Parts: structure tokens; sequence; C-alpha cells
RNA sequence: GGACUUUUACUUUGAAAAAAUUAGAGUGUUCAAAGCAGGCGUAUUGCUCGAAUAUAUUAGCAUGGAAUAAUAGAAUAGGACG
RNA sequence: GGAUAGUGGCCUACCAUGGUUUCAACGGGUAACGGGGAAUAAGGGUUCGAUUCCGGAGAGGGAGCCUGAGAAACGGCUACCACAUCCAAGGAAGGCAGCAGGCGCGCAAAUUACCCAAUCCUAAUUCAGGGAGGUAGUGACAAUAAAUAACGAUACAGGGCGGUCUUGUAAUUGGAAUGAGUACAAUGUAAAUACCUUAACGAGGAACAAUUGGAGGGCAAGUCUGGUGCCAGCAGCCGCGGUAAUUCCAGCUCCAAUAGCGUAUAUUAAAGUUGUUGCAGUUAAAAAGCUCGUAGUUGAACUUUGGGCCCGGUUGGCCG
């Protein structure tokens, strides 16, 4: 079985240099998860429709109550 | 010299005698003029889907002596309509006209093929579905 | 938006479709070396006859001319390079004449019974195919290897088929465990 | 068609650059500087084709940053550079140092060199013109401007440069006779220092170049580019020497080397 | 000529051809060893040279 | 540098010349279509060959040839050298 | 002169009367984007290129324009035409010839999936973003390699010359092998999937059971049996069927190609039936009734030949 593989100086160079996949793929990086690609896609259209910090209009959605 | 000139500048005029007398090639003259489109109502596809308008016999041509049957048929992409023979033993039994078929040539330039007076399509498929598998017992025939 | 995969196909075919005479002898040659298909005897005459312009076309060259003389000792090196052009025909004049059958039998379904060991090149095809003889631990299940004339010395099975043996196999350790 | 193109799919990259064919489908578009797009070579290419130094694209970046390359000087960052023919290449880990040259069958090759000959490097001027309140200027194939050259600097001859600074200190000049290195067609890489030149006035004016192994050959003056005295060159030449062995020639002496 | 013939007869004799049923067989080799039985079965024993060759006599 | 040059066709050689394609070299993708890889030791900290060649051919450029086929030249001498 | 970034009838003013054309202008057609190129292999040719690279054009049809270095941009705006959505009837919003996916059209063409790991690109920039691109699915588009079997023993039988050499035809046998599949595992991968490795399984005819055409000629393979009876049907073409059908419908046996094979349309060779190479024209298709004659094609012969000296090149011989 030919391959390919590499040896640091040291491991915070390994850990630095290495790509994160073979670090977590060892168990010397945690796999923490993230939300779908397209989901996160849809968040940025979502929060492209919102200008400002979008605290202050929670207060006119709730503020028609009346209306 | 028999006729065309030898010399070493009359290439315009060999080239523009040969354009010229291969108008007298029909298989030329078919492809440039574009008959294919115009007339042979098929749009010069392979094949044509249409739809059956009624089931014919046709006399055979002489010395021989039967009955063809052909359907007519309206293609659908273009609203002309042509005869065509649906072959093998039975498969008229299989038409049903006012079915949905499809319509393939003869193998001879248009040029109907045998004994049928001018047919030069049949049928392959009706209802949309493999007629020659239809003769095999191998698939069966739509609900409509 | 990204480079074609070139591909190219290696099988021509005969003009005339029923020609009996060369029909029958293509058959003797396919039932002889062990073919399935008569194409993997078309696909020799291919190459053959592309060899043979490529030759033939050098061969109205000025002789000596350079591309000439470069090409046609490559093409002649190649060819005693895998056994198929005798040693004493390398000035390439020999070469249009290098009939197919020269070709067939320097494949390795072929090799694998003129060396013996097989007992039939059906027999030789069915070993070739089942992780059965290698040249040296490279197992090759190709009959059409066209064996080099130089690794022809070592065609001893593999280790691991047991057929020089590295196990019973699996059909006999139950054929006799079966009890 | 509307600006600047930006990017380069891969068939249309430079031949001499060696990229192989299924490798995705774009090549690395070079950037604008001292050498123009189609004959240059980036750090990419070299960092992982030529000294594969660096796997993936992504580690040749990584590499760069922390400035551990140096080209004619300063740091240069530009993953694609358009590093180009005569180029200093230092590398301050390894301690290697290099400049670009070609091979005689067009492309660039390794050639490791001196921490010494490192420190300078030439250039075919290209152009020479007076220019601000009268100070004249000389332009060559670098693309870099020297102010205050001799009098006697003329075009289309070499220079050489400090690297330190900026002035030069020796010109040589393009006369019958001079050590010269074909940079065009694919005659480039051959050497041999000058058989004559025809003027053709009006434009392309071209040059009789003779190797030093009796062998003939013509290009065009902007393809020539003198490097001193025959025999004498001014810089470290690659293995081979630009001689255009035949095919015949290379196939013998490759199998020359028969047993190991 | 007469265009509008009769077409009762549509498939007139495969509706009355009695049908008979194949007959189950051994099963028989594929291409390699196929070819290669009629490579035995046309050129290693002939069978039969009483004039000259035929692949498929019935009453000879 | 100056002063002045009858016009053409043809043929030679060469430069200019994108890659893939094609023809084609090398390399044993287990074969092959392919790919431009790969091959070597001290396989412990390296050694090493490559990534050819050909091809453009009409037109333009450059160069040798002076047959073939044209054009022009001195006749009201308003000719040629000085 | 104006305008342009700048040359220019680009535009204006004045003036003139020029400019292309049988060496085919001008107009028409194109089921026309151009090119690198593809197919067909004596050669000369013939035919095709929407389509992975290069160039151009466009973003439903036009026109106009803001920003800017760069757009007459359209996943920018403005207007008109056509299409067309939401509504509280007041109004507002849309531009898939991007990725998928949908309708229609049709002979005719796949998932509304995954990732920035690779290849490269952009930004303030090692980090973010990238339906560019890469993964898988769908996928007999085309292309490569090539399983569906291999050895026995025996038994009458031939032939070698029943014995001992197998030709093998055998309707009981025989122990061997292996992947198609299945699956620990590792590898593979961004994470998966397949492929490469490989434990456990995993073949005797009920199988892991090859097909598709054809069997009068061209054209390879039966004047076998049954049926039908110019009916049904076959038949590229010649021709078969009207009661023993070598052709139809079948059973049987056989041939060709074989994971492929048939059909329709086009195209190329064959085609020396487009003929430059290379056709034919008395009678088979074809010399204007006749002469003149411009364009075009073509057009006799003759001008430094011959002789002498030199140099040094490249094969190959006798030698080595
Ligand atoms: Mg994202
Ligand atoms: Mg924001
Ligand atoms: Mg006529
Ligand atoms: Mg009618
Ligand atoms: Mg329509
Ligand atoms: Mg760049
Ligand atoms: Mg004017
Ligand atoms: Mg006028
Ligand atoms: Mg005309
Ligand atoms: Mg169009
Ligand atoms: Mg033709
Ligand atoms: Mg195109
Ligand atoms: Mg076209
Ligand atoms: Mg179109
Ligand atoms: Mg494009
Ligand atoms: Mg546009
Ligand atoms: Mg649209
Ligand atoms: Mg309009
Ligand atoms: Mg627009
Ligand atoms: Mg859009
Ligand atoms: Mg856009
Ligand atoms: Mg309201
Ligand atoms: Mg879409
Ligand atoms: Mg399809
Ligand atoms: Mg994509
Ligand atoms: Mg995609
Ligand atoms: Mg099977
Ligand atoms: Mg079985
Ligand atoms: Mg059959
Ligand atoms: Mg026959
Ligand atoms: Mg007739
Ligand atoms: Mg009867
Ligand atoms: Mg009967
Ligand atoms: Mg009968
Ligand atoms: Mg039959
Ligand atoms: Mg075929
Ligand atoms: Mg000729
Ligand atoms: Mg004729
Ligand atoms: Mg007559
Ligand atoms: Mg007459
Ligand atoms: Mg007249
Ligand atoms: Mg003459």
């Amino acid at each position: 079985s030919v391959g390919f593989g590499l040896v640091y100086n040291s491991v915070a160079e390994a850990k630095k240099f290495e790509p994160t996949y073979r670090l977590v793929r060892y168990g010397l990086a945690e796999k923490v998860e993230k939300a779908s690609r397209q989901q996160r896609k849809q968040k940025k259209n979502r929060d492209k429709k919102i200008f400002g910090t979008g605290k202050r209009l929670a207060k006119k959605v709730a503020r028609r109550n009346a209306d | 010299g028999k006729g065309k000139p030898r010399g070493l500048n009359s290439a315009r005029k060999l080239r523009v005698h040969r354009r010229n007398n291969r108008w007298a090639e029909n298989n030329y003259k078919k492809r440039l003029l574009g008959t294919a489109f115009k007339s042979s109502p098929f749009g010069g596809s392979s094949h044509a889907k249409g739809i059956v308008l009624e089931k014919l016999g046709i006399e055979s041509k002489q010395p021989n002596s039967a009955i063809r049957k052909c359907v007519r048929v309206q293609l659908i992409k273009n609203g002309k309509k042509v005869t065509a023979f649906v072959p093998n033993d039975g498969c008229l039994n299989f038409v049903d006209e006012n079915d949905e078929v499809l319509l393939a040539g003869f193998g001879r330039k248009g040029k109907a093929k045998g004994d049928i007076p001018g047919v030069r399509f049949k049928v392959v498929k009706v209802s949309g579905v493999s007629l020659l598998a239809l003769w095999k017992e191998k698939k069966e025939k739509p609900r409509s | 938006p990204r480079a074609p995969r070139t591909y190219s196909k290696t099988y021509s075919t005969p003009k005339r479709p029923y020609e009996s005479s060369r029909l029958d002898a293509e058959l003797k040659l396919a039932g002889e070396f062990g073919l399935k298909n008569k194409k993997e005897i078309y696909r020799i005459s291919f190459q053959l006859s592309k060899i043979r312009r490529a030759a033939r076309d050098l061969l109205t060259r000025d002789e000596k001319d350079p591309k000439r003389l470069f090409e046609g000792n490559a093409l002649i090196r190649r060819l005693v390079r895998v056994g198929v052009l005798s040693e004493d025909k390398k000035k390439l004049d020999y070469v249009l004449a290098l009939k197919v059958e020269d070709f067939l039998e320097r494949r390795l379904q072929t090799q694998v019974y003129k060396l013996g060991l097989a007992k039939s090149v059906h027999h030789a095809r069915v070993l070739i195919t089942q992780r059965h003889i290698a040249v040296g631990k490279q197992i090759v299940n190709i009959p059409s290897f066209m064996v080099r004339l130089d690794s022809e010395k070592h065609i001893d099975f593999a280790p691991t088929s047991p057929f020089g043996g590295a196990r019973p196999g699996r059909v006999a350790r139950r054929n006799a465990a079966r009890k | 068609a509307r600006g600047p193109k930006k990017h380069l799919k891969r068939l249309a990259a430079p031949h001499h650059w060696l990229l192989d064919k299924l490798s995705g489908c774009y090549a690395p578009r070079p950037s604008a500087g001292p050498h123009k797009l189609r004959e240059s070579l980036p750090l990419i290419v070299f960092l992982r084709n030529r000294l594969k130094y660096a796997l993936n694209g992504r580690e040749v970046k990584a590499i760069l940053m922390q400035r551990h390359v140096k080209v004619d000087g300063k740091v240069r960052t530009d993953t694609t550079y358009p590093a180009g023919f005569m180029d200093v290449i230092t590398l301050d880990a390894t301690n290697e140092n290099f400049r670009l040259v070609y091979d005689v069958k067009g492309r660039f090759a390794v050639h490791r060199i001196t921490d010494e000959e490192a420190s300078y490097k030439l250039g075919k001027v290209k152009k020479v013109q007076l220019g601000k309140k009268g100070v004249p200027y000389v332009v060559t194939h670098d693309g870099r401007t020297i102010r205050y050259p001799d009098p006697n600097i003329k075009v289309n001859d070499t220079v050489k440069i400090d690297l330190a600074s900026g002035k030069i200190t020796d010109f040589i000049k393009f006369d019958a006779g001079k050590l010269v290195y074909v940079t065009g067609g694919r005659n480039l890489g051959r050497i041999g220092t000058i058989v004559h030149k025809e003027r053709h006035d009006g434009g392309f004016d071209l040059v009789h170049i003779k190797d030093s192994l009796d062998n003939t050959f013509v290009t065009r003056l902007n393809n020539v580019f003198v490097i001193g005295e025959q025999g004498k060159p001014y810089i470290s030449l690659p293995k081979g020497k630009g001689i255009k062995l035949s095919i015949a020639e290379e196939r013998d002496r490759r199998r020359a080397q028969q047993g190991l | 000529a007469k265009v509008h013939g009769s077409l009762a007869r549509a498939g007139k004799v495969k509706s009355q051809t009695p049908k008979v049923e194949k007959t189950e067989k051994p099963k028989k080799p594929k291409g390699r060893a196929y070819k290669r039985l009629l490579y035995t079965r046309r050129f290693v024993n002939v069978t039969l040279v009483n004039g000259k060759r035929r692949m498929n006599p019935g009453p000879s």
C-alpha cells in the first residue's frame, strides 16, 4: 500500500500547518458541527433583508397589537 | 482536350462550372433546396409522433394480391396527414384508431417500399409502447 | 470548463461482413488461442494495420532520413522489446510482414499455457482471471498482458494463490471440512 | 468584454509551465508586474510544481505569509506574482538562492546559485530616453527604471544591477560577437554569441546566432539577450548550456547511462 | 386502386397457427466456451465429405 | 552616411509561430482507453531521468536560386555613357 | 469646426461629384456565430463543428443611462412593447440563454442532494465568500479491459499402430478454482459512495439459466415437421403465399455479431454516378442552324552558352 505522509518538528507545528479535517481524523481537533451550508446561505439572505440592528423593529411589530 | 480548360489560371471557371453542374445531383439538390423541411412532412427528423384518423386496408400492388393494413395519421407537430403501415400479423387490433402512435420511414428515401401503393412510413409503437413488444406478449397496452 | 478526457477505440472491422473464407480462418484462430469474441482478433488486425502503415510510410522516405531512423529503430526496438519480431529482422523491412498470429502467440494466456502450467488455453484464461499467476508479486488477470519477453522468466504463481499455495482455498476448506 | 479578465482556464496557461491537464479546470492567472503574462512563471507554480515544496495551493500561501520567500530583494508575497526570466528567488529558510533561466526545450528550470551570485542580476535594456527635468533613464526586460545611466548605454544592451540599491555597475553592449541568450519562439534556450544583425528598416531586425557547436540559427532582435563575451558569461548557466541537442542525440546519450 | 379493403382477417394466420410450446434443452456455453465449441464442431472432426461440407442437413 | 534603384509570378531555407486535438518518442496505468508520470539507495532525515519531436500548407515577413511565364526599355532619338 | 480617450463623414457647415461592379458588385437565401477542430482512411476529395480552448454577441424585444478605472451591465436603474405576480382596489413588485427543479415543445436530453478538501478567483484579505469549481445520484451518449466456466475417471464407439497413445461422443459420477453478490475491517472521502486489499459467507443444470437478428439470392446458415392456402403475412432490392411454402405463423436444427444487437433519418467510402487528379456527348442522357464577337481562358521560335583554374564539404570502399 503506497501513500504519502509527513512528520513535524513539533505537534504545535502540525496542529497549525495541518488541515483541520486531518486533526479531527486523529482526534487532536474537535469535530464541533455547523449548520448546513444551504441553511446558512438562506440565513445570509434573511439577514440582508434587514437594515440595522433589528432590535428597534420588534418594537413596532409588537406595538401594532393595538392597530 | 475534349472540353474543360486546362490553363493554369482557369480555376474560377472550373470551380463555378462544377458548382453549377452539381445541381444535377438529386442528393445535392435535395440537401440544398431544403425539400426535407418544406416537403417530406416529417421535419427531416428521424421519427414523428401522430394520431390515428382511420384504419385502412390497402389493396396490394400487382403481381401481388393482398390487403395491407395501414392507418391514416395526423402528425401532431405539423398537422400533416400521412398513411403508414402497421406491419406484422395482426397489429391492427392494437391500433385502436384515435390512439397515439409513432412513425418511421421505410428505408427507401421516401419511395414507398413495396406493393403497398404510396406509403412511405410505418408504425413503431401505439399508445407510446413498443408495437413489436405488444406482438410478442412482453408488454401490455395501457388503459387508454 | 474542464479538460476533455481523451479516448479512442481499439477495433476495426472487415468491410465484407460475410466472407466465409476469412470467417472460418478467424474462428479457428479464436478457438486456438482461447479468444472469446472474434473482436479480440479484429483488434489485433487493427493495431497491426496501424503499425504497417506507420512503417510503410517511412519506407518511401529517402533511406536514412533522420526521423525515419529515429522512429524506425524505435519501432523495431519496442517490437523486439515485446518479442514478436525476430532479432534477425531488426532493419524494419520485415515489419511489413508481421503476420497477425505472431502477436497472439505473444499474449499472456498463450505463454501461461505454452510454458506448460495450464494444460489448455482455456484453463489458462480461467486461471489468469481467478487471482492466480503473476509476474513478480504483481498478480495480473488481464489475459492480454503481451509479456515483454524479459518478464517471461518470472511467471510462477503469486504468493496468495492456493495453486502454488498460501492457503487451501474457499471451496476446498469446506468441501473437506464439511464433516 | 466589459473589462479585465481575472481568470485563466487550463489549456490556456503557457506550455513551458508544465501543468498537468486533469488537475481541476483552471490554472493560476499570473498577476500584473515586471514580466509579461505569457513570458513569466508564478510563485505558486515554482513552490508547487518545480520545487515540490508545497502540496496544495492552500499551503503555498501559508509558506509565503511568513516572509520566507524574497525575489530580487523584497518579500513579494503575491501567490500569483509574475516572476520572470533572470529574476532571483532567495529563500531565508534552506539558504537556497535561485535564478530564473530557461532550458533548451523552452521551459524555466530550477537552477540553484551561490549566495554571492544572488546579489546581482542582468537586464536587456528595452528603452532609453530623457525624462523629468532632462534626466535620462533606462527601462529594460525587468520592468524597472534606472535614472542617470552612462551616455554610452544604448538600447538592447545588457546591464548588471546591484539589487541592494538600484544603480547598475557594468553594461554589456549589442555588438558583433557577444554572448547571447535566445528568449523567444522555441529557439529559446539556444546560446551563441553573435553572428550579425539584419537591420531591415521599418521593423523586426533579425539576429544571426551561432552556438558554440558550429550550428547556426536565426531569431528576431527582441528575442536575443546579450550576456557577455564568448565562453565568458556574466551569470551561472544551466546544465547543457543551451546547445540544441538533437532528438537522436539526446536519446542516444539517454541510453548511454544504461547501467545502475 | 381500392383503399378501403376489409380488415376482419387481421392476424388471421398467427391467430390460427397451432402454437407448439418450446422444449427445454441444456444451458449452452458463452463466448469463449461457445465459439470454442464451434471451433471443435467445425474443424476437429469434419463430420462429412460425401461431396462437400454441409452445416445443417436435415434428411441427408 | 550619401547619392539611385523597371515591375511580377514560381521554387528553396528560415523566423513568427497557444494549448488540447492529431502523427509521434519515453515511461510497463496489474492490461488497455488513458495519464505525464516515474525510476533509483544508504527506503535514518536522498539520489535521480523527464515532461520530446513533428505539424500551418493560403496570406504577410526574411533569405538563396535566375530555368519556366509574363512587364518595361533606343525609331520623328525627346536615346546612352562624359 | 464640433464631438470623442483619441484617427476618421463620427457629426455639422461650405464646396465638389465622386465610390463598388461579369475579376459578379447590389440584392436574396442560410433549418450561419467564426475559429482550434470532428467524421470518412490509396491519393485528390466529400461532409459536419450549438457544444469542454480562443474570439464575438446576448440576457423576453428595443432604446436610454447612473456608478466607475473598465458596463450602453441587465442576478444595475429609467421608458416604451409583450409576458406576467401580490392587494384591503388605495397601490407594490418581477426578468433562470446561472445551479437544480417545473410547464410547453417535441424524435430528442439527468438531482429541487453534499463541500470549499482539491483546482483557481475576489475582498480590508493566511481566516470570509465562491451552484465558478469539485463529490455523489441520475446516466447501454460515446470509449477501455473482458464472466457466464475448467480439469479429471469410466463406458460402450471411431480411428492409432480393443490396447494404452487419445479423437473424443458419453443423459451416473468427481474432487478442485472463483467473482456477481453479501460483509467484520482498514483504506478510500470534506463527510460519505464506489474502486484497490481482505477475514466470515458466497455454483451444479431450479442454475449466478445472453442476447439480438437471420437461415431462396446478394449473404453465412435446412428444398426438416406442423399450419395456412394470392387469405393472413414476408419482402431495403430480385421476389415469396392461389393445399407437400427452401421466404409467411410456429416446433426443431443451423448461421453472423455477441453485453450487445436490430430499425428510422442524415452523412462518407464504395462514386471514375460531380470526374483537377478522373467521366460521358455518331447511335444509350448530352455539340447552339450558322458565322461574327467583348469579357475570360490560351497563345511559335531567338538574348551568356561553352571552355579553364581553385577550395573545401557527404556518403561509401580498401585498409583499421
Ligand atoms: Mg457559505
Ligand atoms: Mg451585513
Ligand atoms: Mg437539366
Ligand atoms: Mg383517406
Ligand atoms: Mg411548432
Ligand atoms: Mg492571480
Ligand atoms: Mg472632412
Ligand atoms: Mg451624383
Ligand atoms: Mg456568379
Ligand atoms: Mg442562426
Ligand atoms: Mg460524393
Ligand atoms: Mg463553434
Ligand atoms: Mg459552420
Ligand atoms: Mg441552433
Ligand atoms: Mg466562450
Ligand atoms: Mg452584454
Ligand atoms: Mg427565456
Ligand atoms: Mg423591433
Ligand atoms: Mg441591458
Ligand atoms: Mg438571472
Ligand atoms: Mg452578469
Ligand atoms: Mg386600505
Ligand atoms: Mg435552470
Ligand atoms: Mg437520450
Ligand atoms: Mg456546480
Ligand atoms: Mg456542478
Ligand atoms: Mg448471466
Ligand atoms: Mg450453476
Ligand atoms: Mg433466435
Ligand atoms: Mg449461402
Ligand atoms: Mg417487379
Ligand atoms: Mg395440408
Ligand atoms: Mg404442409
Ligand atoms: Mg411446410
Ligand atoms: Mg422458419
Ligand atoms: Mg454492425
Ligand atoms: Mg493536378
Ligand atoms: Mg457517366
Ligand atoms: Mg432514340
Ligand atoms: Mg453543331
Ligand atoms: Mg450566344
Ligand atoms: Mg512561349
